[PDB]
Parts: C-alpha cells; structure tokens; sequence
C-alpha cells in the first residue's frame, strides 16, 4: 500500500529545535523527490523545500532558509526536516508530499500525500483553563434561551467540552478555539434550551483540559 | 512569487449539480497547473495535473481546462463525497498553492438569532472584560460582526470562530468575544454587537447595559 | 531550475547534450 | 559506415566469466548511451544494461545484477559487458545497441545494433557426434523415398552435414539441432530422393564437428 | 515492468497485400514505442520511433500509428523483402519486447510425406533407441504429432525440430525424435506416429512393428 506516514511533531519554544520524519512504504522511495508542504488557516498552503531522489539537488522557501535543512536516507525510506532556531511563524501543519512522476518539461503535482503532522512554536507554558459563564437573558426571543460558558486563558490545545456529563447534546455549539494575543487560547461552547426550563433545569458544563490535568464543572443558571 | 487566486472563495451546491472553479494566476503558468481536494482533517489528494489530465483512480466526473493565466475545475455531477476544499496550484516557477474553494452543501436561507452576553462577575474580578456575541443557526457561511461600545466602533480587539455543518445541523453558529480590559469596561454604558446577514433586510442590534444587564 | 525532474528517470537522456 | 562489431562470445562452463566487447565505428562513440540486449528463442529479444555516455549512471535488469557489469572506454570506441558467475539461463545471442538521439522526455529507440556474438554455458565437456543411418524403405519404384542420418550426442554446435561430399545438394534437409536433456545436442538431416534410385545409387552423409576435431561418415543404404 | 503483447504471433501474407500488425502495452506509453525488423541471421533494424516517426532509411512502405497501450505497424505494399519477423518495443519505463509476429510466405496448403525411420543397429549397442518420425513439405506451419507406443500414447519423451520455409516451394518441414531405452524399446511391439494437418482430411499414422 502506497502511503507516506509522518512522525517527530510537538509543541516546542521559540529558538529550540525539532526533527520531522516521513517514512515512506509501498513504492520505491530511492527514485521519487519529494517535498514539505506545511499547511495554516492564515497562510493557507504553503511549500517549504524540497530534497531530490538521490539528495544532490536542495531548494527551500525564504521563509525558512537557514534555519530549516530537508534531508532523507534512502537507505530507511524516511524523509527528514531539521528545524532550528524555530519562530513562532513556523507553527503549522506539516505534510511530505511525492512528486508525480508525469514526463514534462516541469514537475510540481503531488500524487502522494502524508497524514501530517503539527508544529506548534509558542513561549508559552501549560496552563489550565478558566470557565466563565455565559448566563442567559430574558425569556419570551422565540421562546428559546441561550447560554453556554467561556473556556479562557489555556495551553496547549486540546480542550473538550461537553453538557451536562453528555446527557445535553441537542443545541450545542462548541465552536473552535482561538489564539488570543496573549499566546493562549480561548474556546466558546453555547447550548439552545426552552425558555420554561431555566429556572428548572440544571446546566453544567464539563471542561476537561487533559495538557494540563484539569477538570471543570460550571454551572450556568440565570442572573 | 506567482499568486494562485481562485473564484468564488465559497459555493452551495446539491448533490448532482454542476460546479466551476476558477483560478487565476498572476503570471503565464503555461499549462503546469494542479487540482487538489481537502476534507477536514485530511490530507489533499490530487485530482487534475497538467491543467486538464486527469489523476488515475479519480472519477471521471472532474475535469481541469484552461491555459496561461485562466483555469477551471469542474464537476459535472457533484457527489456527496465531493463536499470538501480545492487548492490550485501552479509549478511553472517553484510551487504555490491557492487560497482554496470550499464547497457547501446548499440550502435556504436562514437570518441568524443574536444573543449577547456579558461579562461574568468572576472574570471581572481578574481584571478583564469578555464580551460574548451569538450568531446562531444561519446560512450561507457569510456574515459580518461589528462590536460597538458607547457608539464607537471597535476594532482589532475581537476574535470569532464559526461552526461548519455536520449530521445534525444544515447552518452555522458564530462566536465573537470582545475583550476588554476592566477599567475600560467600567468606562462605559452601552455594549452593542450589530449582525449584517443576507436573511436580514436591516441590520439587527443586540445590546445591553453595564450594570443593567 | 527547480521544477526539473527531481526523479529517478532510466529513459532519461543518456546522450550528450 | 556507422556499424558496431562486437566479439568475445563463447562456450563457457556455469561459474565462469566473460567479457564481450562492442567496437564502434562511424559515429562519435563518445556521444551516445549505449545498451545491450541478448536474444534467446525462449524469451525472445530481452534487455541487459545501459550505460551513459559517459559512464556515469548504469542500469542492470534484474535477472544479471551483481553478475554482469556493464563498462566503457571512450578513448578506444569500445562498449564492455564483463560477465561472471555466468548460469546456463544466461546462453543467448548479445547484441550492442545505441540510443537513437531524438529528442524527446524518453529515450530508447535503437538505431544501431551490433552484428551480435553468441555465449553459451553449460556443464557439458566437449564430445564428438554419433551418427546413425534413417534407412529407406525400397517399394514402389513407381515415387520418392526419404533417407537421412541422426547425428546424436555431441557438444558443442555446430556441425556441417554434407552428402555425397557436397555433391548431393538437392532435396536436402538439414534440421536445426535440439538440445537434450543430458546436456548434448541432437540433429537430423535427410534428404528425399527418387526411389527409383535407390538400388544402385549410393548416398553418404558427411557429419564434420569442428570443436572436436570429428569427421563420420555413413552410407545409408535400403533396409528392406 | 510493462509487458508487450503483440497479435498475431505470426501471418502469412503475399507480395502487394496490406499486412497490420498489432501489439498491446500492459500499461500506457504515450508514444514511447519503436518497431524493428529482423531477417533471420541478422540484427534487428529500427523502422518506427515515436508510435509513428519513420526512421531515416526505411521505405515509405511502413508506418506507425496508435497511441497508449494499442499500436499498431502497417506495410502498405507487401515487399518481397518485406519477410521477416517484426517487433514492436516501449521505451516508457526501462525497455521491453513484444514476442515478435512472423510475416511468412502465403502459398497453396499441402499434406506432410510422413515417414518413420526405426532405430539402427548401431544405436541399439548404445541402450538407447531414437525413432524418428518425418514430415516433408508441409503447409501450413500447424502440425502436431502424437506418438503411440502400442496403444498408449507419450509425454515428454521426445523432441521436435522445424526447418525455415523453403526458399523455392516456400514449405516446413519437421523432425520428430522420439528417445527411448533399449530396454523399454524392446518391450513392447507396435511404435506410431500420428499426424494432425490441414492438408490430411483425417490423421495419418506412419508405424511399424518391432523387428
């Protein structure tokens, strides 16, 4: 089977360093350039260098000159990234890609792509959440009230949120996280709920923050 | 640097209906052009190399057409599994990637329900203000958020993230947190956050007053 | 040039150019 | 004027090496890539190697890598194929081609070949040929007969069959040689002539075998 | 590793007649695909690069056409140096040959002289005992001969060899040998040959009895 399997990703200071691995199985590695492709939700898609099928030839964007060096062994089937004196910018989604071996005058289709892995560079250290309510506001605005709390202030991702310990999930909408200012990251999670079971209904929102080994149960009632 | 920009940036579409994208290119790229398609936490995969040849193993249904600095991706008959992001990109002179076409799956329209929440009394006591503005259930993806405190419009001290559609929901729901500082927060009345949908013939407001509310 | 071929091409040229 | 002779083919035991060598002439010997390829009846025309035009980049088909090396020497218009640790399965007749220059993304159109030069392996030890008589039947002057001689058992080819000291030329038929299983060749080669002469014409095959100095001959006369 | 298949394997064919040959790729290769022709006792000689480019020397006669996996070669007057064994090749991904389709001589069909020699005496000090069964001047190439030790028939005892077509009456000719032990010779009693061909409305069998 065909396929590029990715290894070496992290959450690292600015200034360390990093190794991303590619091992490659199913085809004949030795003969195929192949190139890392890192990939935001600002940037977008993005190219990175690229290493030859026997590594004589070496092309990296201007971004990352100097500081990143492309890399492989033929002899393991793994293709390498060395990362140092990482910046923040360098925070991605990182992919090898395979060169299509379509006869032309140019080459750049990628027929080949792996699952990828995440860099993420930040000076920030683990840090648990703080939950903040969302309390809901005059009832009969359709006869349906919202409220939800506000997952603030933490390090790294991920954070799961649920209702009422998964027995609330009709009108939840945890939206995604954002990287605040700070360098720490900010979550919403809002549920829609009849306005006739505010002041008869118990709401609490689970937020668990496994980096950090934090648990928090908040509940949401009416001001 | 050759810039890919492709044409729209969002489109609706129904299963078994026929899609075009469009992707400029700031520069002649002769025809060295590629198709891919991205789902959600996955990889692209290639479909159309070459401008217009197709990647084996994908249906029959894409085709890639167009020369120079105007190029088109279509589907003739839009599948389920097509509902996903296409990047063009170019590899005449080294390689870059286009903003993407995110195809959604077509509906009605639906003018949002705004909700506004303020800032709790525990997060004052830390020193900051988290103004909360709800954007919920509506549909196309495209709407405009403006935060205004004593009618005066902020900017570039808010953040908002949107929801996609999934097996239980046809629309979207957005979040807008202003962030305050609590001295300024206690500067002022009046917290307003106005909403400019397609479903709304006028801009609605959504406000409340500190100390009020 | 860095979009030539960056694969193993047997059926490449063998003559000189 | 552009041509390609090649020579060091011969009989060689399993185990053993040699060396072909492609002389080019006409052309810039210097320019061009350079193949060989080896033709047997059972696999038909199949590829060896290529070497670059300047030796740096070599390719090997699987079934003679580590054994054949394919080499190059521009100062004399020479191709080389060193063959060692030859197999039985690597008998065929070797031909050297060059790499037709049209421009294009791939190349391999063979423009020149080579006359080509015949390897043979095999275990077996050189034995002359044991030839026997296809006596015909005499009946029915009135008609042909068919009369001939097996050559049985020797190594390696080939043989000249002649009849009648190359008199008789007519009518015959000299079968290509079939190889056993004990590792010797077989060949038959008769001829048809009128049965009428049968009772007083005489015919004599001539079996000469150069590689072990072996000269038969049979008269072959009606059985019945 | 991309397989070349070529169809037919062989074909007879008369001078001025328009003769297509057609040989399959395993995979696509565009147009990465050459034809030869060789003589016998000779070295192939390149006729069409490119699917359909014509190589310098060769006549207007061949052409190439087809692209992908499906090609094919085309003679437009059969020349009567135009007999030979044609082979088509790609040159995509490393370098492979067709089988090879042979252009022979059309004639009139004609029935084999079957004959079948017994063994000599001098074999019989050997301990070894070859029967040889004979076809003479036979059209076309398809034959088969099946050897019947009384009324058992025989599996891998014996070779065949096959002569060119004739220069003159344009035939084949063929040589079955059949090998057997003195001791195994001398055991049984009826020894045939029987021969199936066009030219024979019903198989001839060509034997003889031990003595």
């Amino acid at each position: 089977q065909v396929q590029l399997v990715e290894s070496g990703g992290g959450v690292v200071q600015p200034g360390r360093s990093l190794r991303l691995s590619c091992a490659a199985s199913g085809f004949t590695f030795s003969s195929y350039g192949m190139h890392w492709v890192r990939q935001t939700t600002g940037k977008g898609l993005e190219w990175v260098a690229i290493i030859w099928h026997d590594g004589s030839k070496k092309y990296y964007a201007d971004s990352v000159k100097g500081r990143l060096t492309i890399s492989r062994d033929n002899s393991k089937n793994t293709l390498y990234l060395q990362m140092n004196s990482l910046r923040v910018e360098d925070t991605a989604l990182y992919y090898c890609a395979r060169v299509g071996d379509y006869s032309d005058f140019k080459y750049g289709a990628f027929d080949i792509w792996g699952q990828g892995t995440m860099v993420t560079v930040s000076s920030a250290s683990t840090k648990g959440p703080s939950v903040f309510p969302l309390a809901p506001s005059s009832k009969s605005s359709g006869g349906t009230a919202a409220l939800g709390c506000l997952v603030k202030d933490y390090f790294p991702e991920p954070v799961t949120v649920s209702w009422n310990s998964g027995a609330l999930t009709s009108g939840v909408h945890t939206f995604p996280a954002v990287l605040q200012s700070s360098g720490l990251y900010s979550l919403s999670s809002v549920v829609t709920v009849p306005s006739s079971s505010l002041g008869t209904q118990t709401y609490i929102c689970n937020v668990n923050h496994k980096p950090s080994n934090t648990k928090v149960d908040k509940k949401v009632e009416p001001k | 640097d050759i810039q890919m920009t492709q044409s729209p940036s969002t489109l609706s579409a129904s299963v078994g209906d026929r899609v075009t994208i469009t992707c400029r290119a700031s520069q002649s790229i002769s025809s060295w052009l590629a198709w891919y398609q991205q789902k959600p936490g996955k990889a692209p995969n290639l479909l159309i190399y070459k401008a217009s040849t197709l990647e084996s193993g994908v249906p029959s249904r894409f085709s890639g057409s167009g020369s120079g600095t105007e190029f088109t991706l279509t589907i003739s008959s839009l599948q389920p599994d097509d509902f996903a992001t296409y990047y063009c990109q170019q590899y005449n002179s080294y390689w870059t990637f286009g903003q993407g076409t995110r195809v959604e799956i077509k509906r009605t329209v639906a003018a949002p329900s705004v909700f506004i929440f303020p800032p709790s009394d525990e997060q004052l006591k830390s020193g900051t203000a988290s103004v909360v503005c709800l954007l919920n259930n509506f549909y196309p993806r495209e709407a405009k958020v403006q935060w205004k405190v004593d009618n005066a419009l902020q900017s570039g001290n808010s953040q908002e993230s949107v929801t996609e559609q999934d097996s239980k929901d046809s629309t979207y729901s957005l979040s807008s947190t202003l962030t305050l500082s609590k001295a300024d927060y206690e500067k002022h009345k009046v917290y307003a956050c106005e909403v400019t949908h397609q479903g709304l013939s006028s801009p609605v407001t959504k406000s409340f007053n500190r100390g009020e509310c | 040039n860095p979009n030539a071929n960056p694969n193993a091409n047997p059926n490449a040229n063998p003559n000189a150019n």
